[PDB]
C-alpha cells in the first residue's frame, strides 16, 4: 500500500509501508506540522522545496522527533532510507545527486535549503541505521579515487594554513552541523585532549579566558568567543587543524574507507605552514584508531606552538589612527602579515629594502612565504609593516591612470596588498625564540613523529624535500618550518598532478584558488573537499562533489594548454605535409597569413598572387571609396585564381562611412554567390549588437577582429560566447611591428587573458607584431615564448606576417621603396618603446589623420611629418596660425624638398 | 594639416607620381621589428612564405616526430573534423548487417549535425567530402551543399550505404514513403575518380516509370576548404532532359532542336 508525505504543490513523493499503518498514520499526523507553510512557490529555508527534500526532512523527522520505541524507529527509518537509495539516488551516492540537484531550472533549490534538508538529514538516517559502521558496502566506487589508485590520474594532497577566512570557526560550526554524526567521536576526543590533558597542566595559563568548551561553542553560537579570542593563536593554531582533520574524516566516511584506504590512492600530501602537521597525519595513517593515535598528536603539536607562540611574542593594539587609515586605504586591520599580490619579486625586494633601512635589527620585515612569483607576504612587526604600506602607496596608481591610451611613461604599477587575518609573525626571527622550548616540551610527551611510518611522501615548505629521506627529529623540524623558516610553496609543489585536493580551512577562498594561478595551465585540477557549492560553470576549481562519481567518463580534468594546442604535421596522400593546427583547420591551409594592408594588399594582382601560392589574405577596404569600384576589384580577384578558392575582406571600423557601403556590398555579394569567405574588423572590436549582424546576415565562414586593448579581448569573448559555433578569429597584434599600434607591451595582456581565450573554444588566436622568418615565429606556435616568464606553454594557432610581406615580387610597392624596407634595420622584441624619441634603425612614429601613432620608416618625409606635429600641429586655434607665420619661409623650404 | 596628412599612402606604391621619384619624400608604414633580414628583395611571394612554412615542418619533424616522416598521419584531404565519437543519436535504427547499413530514422528531429556524421563516417573518402562539406562551387561560386537539403533527416526516412566502411565503391541510397511504399528517391555514387554522381529521383510522372535527375561533381582533395565542385557543363541539359521525361512520356524522344 501506498503513503503521501505532500507538502503544498508536491505531491508525488509516494512511500510504500507495509500494511500494518496505524504507526505510519500516527508518525506523519506530527509531520504534517512540522514542517512551516508554503512560501508561494518554496523560498523558506526551513520548507522541502523538491521531492527528495520532502522525503529526507521527513526521515529527519521520524529520528530526532523519537516518540514510539526503538524498534519501530529504527524499521522506520530504513524503510524511508530503502526507498530514497532505490529510487532518487541508484548507484550514485548522496552529494553527486546533490550536486544535480542544485542546477535544477524546475525546482529552484538553494545551498542552505539542500544542505540542511537533504544532506544532514541522510546522515542522520546513516546513524541510527549501522551505528559503528562495520558492514553493509553499499558505497560506490568514486572514479576519481579509483583511477588515482591505479591509472594516469595522480592525485596530491593540500592543506592549508592560516589567514585564508577571519571566520574560521564557521566552518568547524558548519561540519559539526551537518555531519554531526561524522565528526563528533573526534571532536568529543580533541576537546578533551586540550583542555584535560594541556589546558588544565601547562605550567601556566592565563591566555584562555573562556575556556575551551569546543562542543558547547559548536552547537551555540552565542557561547562562542567573538572573532578576535578565536583568530588568537592558541585556539586557532588546534583549532584550524581539527578543521582539517574533520575534512579528512568526513570524505573518508563518505566513501565507507580507512584513512589508509584513501593513503594508497594519492601521493604527495604537502601542506602551508600549519598544514604540514596535518600532512605528515595522512601520510601516516594506516587505520581508523592509527589514525585517531595519531590526529591527537597534531592537536598536541599545535596546541604547543600556539601556547608558546603568544608567549614570545605577544599580540599588541596599534594607535587608532594607524588602525583607522589603512582600513579606509583599502586594507584590513594592521596585523603581522601582509600580502602582496601582483607585484614582481626584484621590485618589493628593494620596497621592503628601502624601508629596512630606516628601522633596528630587530624591527625588520622578512619575506616570509613566496606562493607564486607574483603573490608573496611579508612578516614583520605590525607597525613595522604599516610602514612599507605608505611607501607602497605612493608607487600605487589610481583607477584612472590610464596607462592604455598612454604609452610606458608614468612609472606608476597596479598591485595590491592588504593585511592578512593572522596574530601572530610566523616565519620570521620574531617567533624563532619559541622554537626550543617547543621542541623541549614535544620531547616531554610522545609528541615524535615516526619519520618511518609514513608511505607517502611529504614535501617540505622550506627546500622541496622529501621528509620521508630526512636525518634528525622529524618533529624537530615541523617546529623550524613554522616558526623561522620561509615557505617557498613553488618548488614545494613542483610535482606532476592531474588533480589536486585541498583540505583546506578556506574554502573557496584556501590555499585551492589562492595557489590556482600558479599551475594555470598545466592541467592540474585543483578541488576544494571541504564545501558542495555545486554551481561551478566556470572550470577553474572543482568542488567535494568532484571527489567522488560513479562513473569514470564524469572526471572533469584541467586545461593542459600544450597538450591541446600542441602544433602537428599531417600528411595529404599525395604527399603534402602540412601543420595541423587550429586556425590551418579552419582554412585547409598553412597557419600563416596576410592581413589586410592598406597600400599593399588593395592591389588584385598581389592578393591574387598569394592566394594561388596557398596561403590566406584579405585585401583591404582602406583603398577604396565606392562599392562598384570594389566589387570590380573584388571579381579582379577571381578572375586571375582557381575556381574553389575565396577571399577576405579587411574593413576598418574608425570610419562609418567605409562600413555605410562596405557590409551591405559584402550582404548582396555573398546571397548571390561570391568567394567572400572571410571578414576582418581591423582597429577596434565591433559590439556585441553589432556584431551579431555580421555573423547571422553575411555568408561568412569566420570573423576576423584585431583587438587591441585588454578590454577589448574581453569584448571579443562576449561576441565569442554569445554564439559557440561560429570561427571569430582573434588577430593579437601588440605595439610592436605594426602599422600602428595597441599602446601596451605585446606579451603583457595574452600572459593574463590567454585562460580566458582558451575557455572559448571557438576563439582562434592569432599573433602578429612583426615576424619575418620560421625561427622568429617558431617559440609563438609551440608556446615556448612564454617560458621566458616563468608562465606555462601558451601556444598560438598560426600566425601573420605583414611588413615582412611588403618587399614581394608581386607587391605593388614601387623598388626603389622595397630597397628602402632592406636598408631599414629592425629591433628587437623588448626596446621598441624608444620610436618616439629616436629613428630605431630608421623607424619613428608620427600621428595619424586622426591622431594614432602610426609607424613610418623615418624618411626625410616623415621627419618633416614628425617636427610639424610636435611643433604646430599639436597647437591650439589661435596659437597655431603664428607658428605657421614665424616659419612660413622654413616650411616651404621643408614642403618643396 | 588637411592638406598635409591626407590621401598620403599610395606614392610608395608608384614614384613616379613624386618629385623627382624621390623615395625620401615618401612614407612608407613599417613596424620596428622585423626589418633585420631582408636583403633579399624581389623574391615571389610563394618562395617567401613557403619557406617560413617548410622551415617549420622541417623543425616539427625532428622535434615531435623523432626525425622519421613516416610517423606523420598520413590524410587523404585535410580540413577540420568535428567530434561526435559516441553513437548515440536519438531516433535512429542503426543496424550493420554484412556491408548494409539501414539508417531508417524513427521519429522526431535528430541532431542533423549528428546525422551527417554517421550519414558519412568513420573515413576520409569522397562520401565524407560530400556530406560533411560546407561549400559547393557552382564555378567561383560558394552556395549551400545539396547534401544538407536532399538528405536531410525527415520523418520515416531511409538510407542504405553499401559498403561505405570498404571501398570506392560506396553507393548510398536514400529511400522515402509515398503511397506507403518506399522507393528510392536519392541516390549517390562515385563514377569513374574524383567524380561523384548524385542523383535525386521521381517516381510521379507521366507514364508511371521514374526518372532520375544526374547530377555530377567533381573532387579535388587538394582543397579542403571547398572539395567539391559541381560540373557546369551541361547541366542545364541535364535537368531538360530530365523534366522533358518527366512532363512528356518516355515514349517521345528529348527534342531540344527547336526553332
Ligand atoms: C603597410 C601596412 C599597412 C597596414 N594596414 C592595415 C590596415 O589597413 N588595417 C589594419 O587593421 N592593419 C593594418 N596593418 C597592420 C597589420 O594588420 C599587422 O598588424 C602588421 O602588419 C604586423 O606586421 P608584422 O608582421 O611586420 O609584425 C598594416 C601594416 C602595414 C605594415
Amino acid at each position: 500500500r501506498p503513503l503521501v508525505l505532500n507538502h503544498g504543490s508536491i505531491e508525488s513523493t509516494i512511500l510504500i509501508p507495509t500494511t500494518e499503518y496505524h504507526f505510519y498514520q500516527t508518525l506523519l499526523e506530527g509531520f504534517r506540522k512540522s514542517l512551516p507553510q508554503v512560501t508561494e512557490g518554496f523560498a523558506d529555508d526551513d520548507e522541502p522545496s523538491s521531492k527528495a527534500e520532502l522525503l529526507m526532512k521527513f526521515l529527519g523527522y521520524i529520528v530526532q522527533s523519537g516518540v514510539s520505541n526503538q524498534q519501530e524507529q529504527l524499521a522506520a527509518a530504513k524503510l524511508v532510507l530503502n526507498e530514497f537509495e532505490s529510487r532518487f539516488l541508484q548507484g550514485l551516492n548522496l552529494h553527486s545527486y546533490a550536486a544535480i540537484l542544485l542546477k535544477s531550472e524546475t525546482f529552484p533549490t538553494t545551498l542552505l535549503k539542500i544542505k540542511e534538508n537533504l544532506i544532514k538529514n541522510y546522515y542522520l538516517g546513516r546513524a541510527l541505521v549501522y551505528l559503528p559502521g562495520q558492514r553493509g558496502l553499499v558505497y560506490p566506487p568514486s572514479a576519481l579515487l579509483n583511477a588515482g589508485k591505479s591509472g594516469s590520474a595522480q592525485i596530491y594532497a593540500i592543506f592549508g594554513g592560516q589567514g585564508n577566512t577571519d571566520d574560521y570557526f564557521e566552518e568547524l560550526r558548519d561540519i559539526y552541523h551537518i555531519y554531526q554524526g561524522l565528526v563528533s567521536d573526534f571532536v568529543t576526543k580533541a576537546q578533551l585532549k586540550l583542555q584535560e590533558l594541556i589546558r588544565t597542566t601547562p605550567e601556566t595559563d592565563r591566555i584562555y579566558t573562556q575556556g575551551l568548551d569546543l562542543i558547547n561553542w559548536l552547537e551555540n553560537k552565542d557561547k562562542t568567543p567573538d572573532q578576535q579570542q578565536l583568530l588568537s593563536i592558541p585556539m586557532s593554531c588546534p583549532l584550524i587543524c581539527v578543521i582539517q582533520l574533520c575534512h579528512y574524516i568526513v570524505t573518508c566516511r563518505i566513501l565507507g574507507i580507512t584513512p589508509g584506504q584513501l593513503r594508497d590512492s594519492l601521493k604527495g600530501t604537502t601542506g602551508h605552514s600549519q598544514g604540514l602537521v596535518t600532512a605528515v597525519v595522512v601520510s601516516s595513517a594506516d587505520s581508523w584508531e592509527s589514525f585517531e593515535k595519531l590526529a591527537l598528536q597534531a592537536v598536541e603539536f599545535m596546541f604547543y606552538i600556539g601556547v608558546r607562540g603568544l608567549q614570545t611574542y605577544p599580540n599588541t593594539s596599534l594607535p587608532p589612527s594607524i588602525v583607522q587609515d589603512s582600513e579606509e586605504n583599502a586594507e584590513g586591520t594592521p596585523s603581522p602579515m601582509l600580502s602582496v599580490r601582483d607585484l614582481s619579486y626584484d621590485q618589493l625586494v628593494k620596497f621592503v629594502n628601502e624601508t629596512n633601512q630606516h628601522l633596528p635589527e630587530a624591527k625588520h620585515i622578512d619575506i616570509s612565504l613566496i606562493n607564486g612569483p607574483r603573490n608573496v607576504v611579508l612578516t614583520g612587526p605590525p607597525q613595522s609593516l604599516y610602514g612599507l604600506n605608505l611607501n607602497l602607496r605612493k608607487a600605487k596608481a589610481p583607477s584612472g591612470l590610464d596607462q592604455a591610451r598612454i604609452p610606458f611613461s608614468e612609472r606608476k604599477l597596479r598591485f595590491s596588498n592588504r593585511f592578512l587575518p593572522i596574530m601572530s609573525p610566523f616565519h620570521s626571527h620574531l617567533l624563532s625564540p619559541s622554537t626550543e622550548k617547543i621542541v623541549a616540551d614535544l620531547k616531554k610527551a610522545g609528541v615524535e613523529f615516526s619519520q618511518s611510518s609514513m608511505k607517502l611522501p611529504v614535501f617540505d615548505t622550506y627546500d622541496g624535500k622529501d621528509l620521508r629521506s630526512y636525518s634528525g627529529s622529524i618533529a624537530a623540524r615541523l617546529v623550524e618550518c613554522i616558526t623561522k623558516l620561509r615557505v617557498n610553496w613553488e618548488l614545494s609543489t613542483e610535482f606532476n598532478s592531474t588533480h589536486v585536493l585541498d583540505f583546506g580551512p578556506g574554502g573557496a577562498s584556501g590555499l585551492g584558488v589562492l595557489t590556482h594561478r600558479n599551475k594555470e595551465g598545466t592541467g592540474s585540477r585543483v578541488i576544494v573537499a571541504g564545501v558542495l557549492d555545486a554551481e561551478s560553470e566556470d572550470s577553474e576549481f572543482g568542488y567535494k562533489q568532484e571527489i567522488f562519481e560513479s562513473n569514470e567518463k564524469a572526471i572533469k580534468y584541467a586545461p593542459n594548454w600544450l597538450k591541446e594546442y600542441k602544433p602537428k604535421l599531417v600528411k595529404t596522400s599525395a604527399g603534402k605535409i602540412f601543420v595541423d593546427t587550429k586556425f590551418s583547420r579552419l582554412l585547409g591551409r598553412a597557419p600563416l597569413m596576410v592581413p589586410g594592408m592598406t597600400p599593399t594588399t588593395v592591389s588584385p594582382d598581389f592578393v591574387a598572387a598569394t592566394l594561388n601560392a596557398g596561403f590566406h589574405t584579405e585585401i583591404a577596404g582602406g583603398g577604396y571609396f565606392a562599392p562598384s569600384i570594389m566589387k570590380a576589384a573584388l571579381q579582379r580577384v577571381i578572375d586571375q585564381v582557381t575556381p574553389g578558392t575565396g577571399v577576405g575582406i579587411n574593413l576598418i571600423y574608425v570610419n562609418p562611412r567605409m562600413l555605410q557601403w562596405g557590409i551591405p556590398m559584402i550582404k548582396e555579394l555573398r546571397e548571390q554567390g561570391f568567394p567572400i569567405q572571410s571578414l576582418s574588423i581591423g582597429a577596434g572590436v565591433p559590439s556585441l549588437e553589432v556584431a551579431t549582424e555580421y555573423i547571422e546576415t553575411l555568408g561568412l565562414a569566420h570573423l576576423g577582429l584585431k583587438p587591441g586593448s585588454i578590454d577589448a579581448v574581453n569584448q571579443v569573448i562576449t561576441i565569442a560566447k554569445a554564439h559557440p559555433n561560429f570561427p571569430i578569429v582573434l588577430q593579437w597584434t601588440g605595439g610592436r611591428g605594426g602599422g600602428h599600434h595597441s599602446f601596451e607591451d605585446f606579451h603583457q595582456p595574452i600572459l593574463q587573458m590567454y585562460s580566458k581565450i582558451r575557455k572559448c573554444k571557438n576563439i582562434i588566436l592569432i599573433a602578429g607584431s612583426g615576424f619575418g622568418s620560421a625561427e622568429d615565429t617558431y617559440p609563438y606556435l609551440t608556446g615556448s615564448w612564454s617560458h621566458q616568464f616563468s608562465y606555462p606553454s601558451m601556444p598560438f594557432d598560426g600566425v601573420l606576417f605583414g611588413s615582412r610581406v611588403m618587399t614581394a615580387k608581386e607587391a605593388k610597392t614601387s623598388p626603389a621603396a622595397k630597397q628602402a624596407i632592406a636598408d631599414c634595420t629592425g629591433v628587437d622584441n623588448s626596446q621598441w618603446e624608444n620610436t618616439y624619441k629616436k629613428p630605431t634603425g630608421g623607424i619613428i612614429t608620427v600621428r595619424s589623420e586622426m591622431g594614432e601613432p602610426i609607424h613610418k620608416i623615418a624618411t626625410r618625409g616623415v621627419m618633416l611629418w614628425k617636427e610639424l606635429d610636435d611643433t604646430i600641429f599639436t597647437l591650439p586655434k589661435n596659437k597655431m596660425l603664428e607658428a605657421i607665420a614665424k616659419k612660413k619661409d622654413y616650411i616651404i623650404k621643408k614642403l618643396n624638398a | 594639416e588637411f592638406f598635409f596628412k591626407k590621401d598620403s599612402l599610395w606614392q610608395s606604391e608608384d614614384l613616379e607620381a613624386v618629385v623627382g621619384e624621390d623615395v625620401q619624400r615618401t612614407c612608407i608604414l613599417h613596424g620596428p621589428v622585423a626589418a633585420q633580414f631582408s636583403n633579399k628583395v624581389d623574391e615571389p611571394i610563394k618562395d617567401i612564405l613557403e619557406n617560413i612554412h617548410k622551415g617549420h615542418i622541417k623543425s616539427l619533424v625532428k622535434e615531435v616526430y623523432n626525425g622519421d616522416e613516416s610517423k606523420i598521419p598520413v590524410v587523404e584531404y585535410f580540413s577540420s573534423v568535428d567530434s561526435f565519437s559516441d553513437t548515440a543519436i536519438e531516433g535512429v535504427k542503426i543496424e550493420r548487417s554484412r556491408n548494409t547499413e539501414t539508417f531508417t530514422v524513427t521519429s522526431g528531429n535528430v541532431d542533423n549535425q549528428q546525422w551527417f556524421d554517421l550519414l558519412a563516417g568513420k573515413e576520409l573518402s569522397w562520401r565524407r567530402a560530400f556530406i560533411t562539406a560546407a561549400r559547393l562551387v557552382q564555378g567561383t561560386n560558394f552556395v549551400s551543399n545539396p547534401a544538407h537539403s536532399v538528405l536531410a533527416p525527415s520523418k520515416d526516412l531511409v538510407v542504405k550505404i553499401e559498403n561505405g566502411s570498404d571501398a570506392k565503391k560506396t553507393v548510398l541510397t536514400a529511400f522515402q514513403r509515398v503511397r506507403g511504399k518506399y522507393v528510392p528517391a536519392v541516390s549517390l555514387k562515385s563514377i569513374g575518380d574524383l567524380k561523384i554522381k548524385l542523383e535525386l529521383i521521381e517516381t510521379r510522372t507521366a507514364d508511371k516509370s521514374a526518372v532520375a535527375l544526374e547530377l555530377f561533381y567533381n573532387y579535388k582533395p587538394t582543397d579542403g576548404f571547398a572539395p567539391i565542385l559541381e560540373v557546369m557543363e551541361g547541366r542545364n541539359t541535364s535537368i531538360k532532359n530530365f523534366y522533358w521525361k518527366l512532363w512528356f512520356g518516355s515514349s517521345v524522344p528529348v527534342d531540344l532542336d527547336f526553332d
